């Protein structure tokens, strides 16, 4: 049976499998390919993925959400006490360790965040065993670039409390490269710049890669910029609408404020394809209805600022690996985010009209090189070399 | 480079053997490797002491541990071939 690459996401989760000669990037039981990386406890059960998400409007201080930037991490770090200001739950300090508190079945419980992260690992970790019809426990997990050894290491055992053997854990931008077969070519060195733009993080790395050898050359981006400040953009414009067409002020129910911006998430996916979408929400506010539309100049528009900074870490990554963007061999996008047609415009403008690798569904991209990876270190891709 | 030449010769005369490459692989370890010590044939006749001294060698050369580290190029090289001399082994 055999091992899986499991991309453990700070908002999405993603896990492929190499079987047959092809990388499967495996639908959960919803027919989902991500899964949110959210954990629910409720009267009754845990709830993770989908239902945890679907219901955090009704239940938001037992969700669960950003164990990521909890892991490895001690409750007096500067970035644990400044994030915990933006979390409907609880963070409490165990002997210097952070843990999140919940009520669970009408207890009061906490949990280490390699625990709740083991949870998600454990969802993935099904949604596999589902697909393959065995079971799984040997697995590639992969991690941010910048993750420092305790980091790597709680992640690490997040994956044994899943159940998991864990072969190694790699690099986001490695695996993204290694996706596309990167590391395959011979000769010169290559220059490869992945500009990930996920739901919660914006992260952009200068890769050299000669023989198969990788080297990070520098590292960029924004810890709190993705998809998520983008559905905000849209949940104000919004919130306006409604208190001009009902003299009714939203902004203080936060049920009906979740409520929005889940519809916000919807039409924002929909416009990477289409040119408009439309909002529909039964009784969002004291049984009012809510019903409109946004067009993809309206959506780009109230974002104009957050996009075009995207090439900010793009040319402070360029001068810390000392390169010209001329130099640069690949361009790799990674992260939902990327699938948005005016950010896609945006980086090739900046890199005169040279061709994006976004073949691979960016979303997915961490998650199918993790499943190379995880065949090759199985002993499972014999022969070429090594990738 | 002579590392890369010497894995290749050891690979080739090997014959995807695995206890002749078990038994050798002393020899082509990178300099600074002190974890490994040299297996004699007598340790290595019976299918389970093959598995083994295959499993402790797999670990010494695991590309994962070998990520950054100046010998990651030829521990990969002994890794695929330890594997691919398993896999027969294991055909047989
Ligand atoms: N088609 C799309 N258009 C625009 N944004 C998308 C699209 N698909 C997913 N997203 C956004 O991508 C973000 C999730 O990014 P992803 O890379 O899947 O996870 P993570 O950042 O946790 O690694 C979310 O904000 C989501 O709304
Ligand atoms: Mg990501
Ligand atoms: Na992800
Ligand atoms: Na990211």
């Amino acid at each position: 049976g055999p091992a899986v690459g499991i991309d453990l996401g700070t908002t999405y989760s993603c896990v492929g499998v190499f079987q047959h000669g092809k990388v499967e990037i495996i639908a959960n039981d919803q027919g989902n390919r991500t899964t949110p990386s959210y954990v629910a406890f409720t009267d009754t059960e845990r709830l993770i993925g989908d239902a945890a998400k679907n219901q955090v409007a009704m239940n938001p201080t037992n969700t669960v959400f950003d164990a990521k930037r909890l892991i490895g991490r001690r409750f007096d770090d500067a970035v644990v006490q400044s994030d915990m200001k933006h979390w409907p739950f609880m963070v409490v300090n165990d002997a210097g360790r952070p843990k999140v508190q919940v009520e669970y079945k009408g207890e009061t419980k906490s949990f280490y965040p390699e625990e709740v992260s083991s949870m998600v690992l454990t969802k993935m970790k099904e949604i596999a065993e589902a697909y393959l019809g065995k079971t799984v426990t040997n697995a590639v997990v992969t991690v941010p670039a910048y993750f420092n050894d305790s980091q790597r290491q709680a992640t690490k055992d997040a994956g044994t409390i899943a159940g998991l053997n864990v072969l190694c854990i790699i690099n986001e931008p490695t695996a993204a490269a290694i996706a596309y077969g990167l590391d395959k070519k011979v000769g010169a060195e290559r220059n490869v710049l992945i500009f990930d733009l996920g739901g919660g993080t914006f992260d952009v790395s200068i890769l050299t890669i000669e023989d198969g050898i990788f080297e990070v050359k520098s590292t960029a981006g924004d810890t709190h910029l993705g998809g998520e400040d983008f559905d905000n953009r849209m949940v104000n414009h919004f919130i306006a609408e409604f208190k001009r067409k009902h003299k009714k002020d939203i902004s203080e129910n936060k049920r009906a404020v979740r409520r929005l911006r889940t519809a916000c998430e919807r039409a924002k996916r929909t416009l990477s394809s289409s040119t408009q979408a439309s909002i529909e929400i039964d009784s969002l506010y004291e049984g009012i209805d809510f019903y409109t539309s946004i067009t993809r100049a309206r959506f780009e528009e109230l974002n104009a600022d957050l996009f075009r900074g995207t090439l900010d870490p793009v040319e402070k990554a360029l001068r810390d690996a000392k390169l010209d963007k001329s130099q640069i061999h690949d361009i790799v996008l990674v992260g939902g985010s990327t699938r948005i047609p005016k950010i896609q415009k945006l980086l090739q403008d900046f890199f005169n009209g040279k061709e994006l690798n976004k073949s691979i569904n960016p979303d997915e991209a961490v998650a199918y090189g993790a499943a190379v990876q995880a065949a090759i270190l199985s002993g499972d891709k014999s022969e070429n070399v090594q990738d | 480079d002579p590392e890369k030449l010497k894995i290749l010769e050891w690979i080739e005369g090997k014959e995807r053997n695995i206890r002749a490459l078990l038994s050798t692989m002393h020899t082509v370890l990178w300099a600074g490797e002190t974890k490994w010590k040299p297996v004699g044939m007598a340790d290595l006749v019976t299918p389970e002491q093959v598995k083994k001294v295959y499993r402790k060698a797999v670990l010494v050369v695991h590309p994962c541990k070998a990520t950054g580290q100046p010998y990651e190029q030829y521990a990969k090289m002994i890794f695929m071939e330890l594997n691919d001399a398993w896999s027969e082994f294991e055909n047989q």
